[PDB]
């Protein structure tokens, strides 16, 4: 068997035993492996479902720290405070260093080997992501130049998802959920957020109408934040 | 927060 | 504030950030921090559910790789056996560390300042408890130690629970409800196994009747074993 | 496998 073969095999083992340090690792040897040609649909969906729960983590960790130094300083509690802050920078470490692989290897080998509007859409969402999740404990001038990142990536993402995929393609659906999360939290505008949310979800109706458990698990997402944001 | 995938 | 002030809170964090390896390297400062006095009920019980969930994660990923990897042999496919064996093994020396250092944690400052029935059943027990995780995945001559150890921390676990502490003690009902199993999963006596659990129980329910959201829980899992093994 | 605590 390929050595290929086996790190994604590898990586299928990584994902069962809930080891996305070592699935991200795997996937990374397979990406950096081909150059010529591009992941497989397996391959590059296992790339992110890896990063994603690595970086997923964090985010959770992050969100609790976060929300408890809040409590605490608005209770005058400061002793504990700096040592909320403390171990919150140690988070983001992580979350920068995280964030950094993924963005590098997205740059390096995975967008230059696109050679479709699926994979196109879906390394230039990633992108996007990652600049994301810096936006969203990035403060000064660091998150602004995460958020400009973020809205470059968007951006050149739904030019070819509008033009080359179907509305109710999953990636470009995903593309749009993620999109409209990104006006809503880190842009705080829940116009352009609702907008886009919206459109994206009519469209998918509309072509479902006329002429995938995928889709249709993005769509009640996309529901559910527009239900959500009308509050 | 909202609803990412 | 204290240094030990700190890093307790600290490991409270980490639990609830969820990062056990720095919740148990917090508390791991904790113990060897003070040497005369031990750590306190809130301070040894962090440092055990620390240890806890570290080594529970890599014993459920030991479970799945274990149970992919049956299926596999018993497929005939071999060069799948080799990699889950491969990614096995790395579970494994994981698994070694983890019950090393808490076993020497154990004997070198834990087990050592234990002033009371309360603690020196609780650090015995977890003495037996982490030999018995090592015992689950070894096989030789290893196996027949980690056995070995398992059985003499529990048993003198059991003489000062027995004596020392009241029938519906949550440490002393935990201590049995552990040992019942190690005579059921590693020694293969389901009756040497179902006595002691029946037995721990019955005395649990007897001094309840006549003279613990704790002890409850534990005595609803003694049960549950004992319907379980009646299979 | 067996409840532990
Ligand atoms: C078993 C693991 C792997 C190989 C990762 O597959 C998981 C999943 O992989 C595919 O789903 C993708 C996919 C996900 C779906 C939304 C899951 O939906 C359902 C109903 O299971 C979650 C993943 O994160 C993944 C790979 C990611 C994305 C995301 C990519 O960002 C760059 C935005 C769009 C979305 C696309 C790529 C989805 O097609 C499939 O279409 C899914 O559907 C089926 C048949 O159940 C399968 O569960
Ligand atoms: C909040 C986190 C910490 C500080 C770890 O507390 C968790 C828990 O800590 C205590 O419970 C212990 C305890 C556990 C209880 C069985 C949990 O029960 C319930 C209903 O929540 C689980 C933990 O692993 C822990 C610390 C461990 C043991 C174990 C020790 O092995 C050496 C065998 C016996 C058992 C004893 C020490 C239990 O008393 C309390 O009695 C629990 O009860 C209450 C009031 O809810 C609390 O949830």
């Amino acid at each position: 068997p390929t050595a290929r073969e086996e790190n994604v095999y590898m990586a299928k083992l990584a994902e069962q035993a809930e080891r996305y340090e070592e699935m991200v690792e795997f996937m990374e040897k397979v990406s950096n492996s081909l150059g010529s040609e591009e992941l497989t649909v397996e391959e590059r969906n296992l790339l992110s479902v890896a990063y994603k729960n690595v970086i997923g983590a964090r985010r959770a960790s992050w969100r609790i720290i976060s929300s408890i130094e809040q409590k605490e300083e608005s209770r005058g509690n400061e002793e504990h405070v700096n040592s909320i802050r403390e171990y919150r920078s140690k988070i983001e470490n992580e979350l920068s260093k995280i964030c950094d692989g993924i963005l590098k290897l997205l740059d390096a080998k995975l967008i230059p080997s696109a050679a479709s509007g699926d994979s196109k859409v879906f390394y230039l969402k990633m992108k996007g992501d990652y600049h994301r999740y810096l936006a969203e404990f990035k403060t000064g001038a660091e998150r602004k130049e995460a958020a400009e990142s973020t809205l470059t990536a968007y951006k050149a993402a739904q030019d070819i998802a509008t033009t080359e995929l179907a509305p109710t393609h999953p990636i470009r659906l995903g593309l749009a959920l993620n999109f409209s999360v990104f006006y809503y939290e880190i842009l705080n505008s829940p116009d352009r957020a609702c907008n886009l949310a919206k459109q994206a979800f009519d469209e998918a109706i509309a072509e479902l109408d006329t002429l995938y458990k995928d889709s249709t698990l993005i769509m009640q997402l996309l529901r559910d934040n527009l239900t959500l944001w009308t509050s | 927060q909202s609803y990412t995938v």
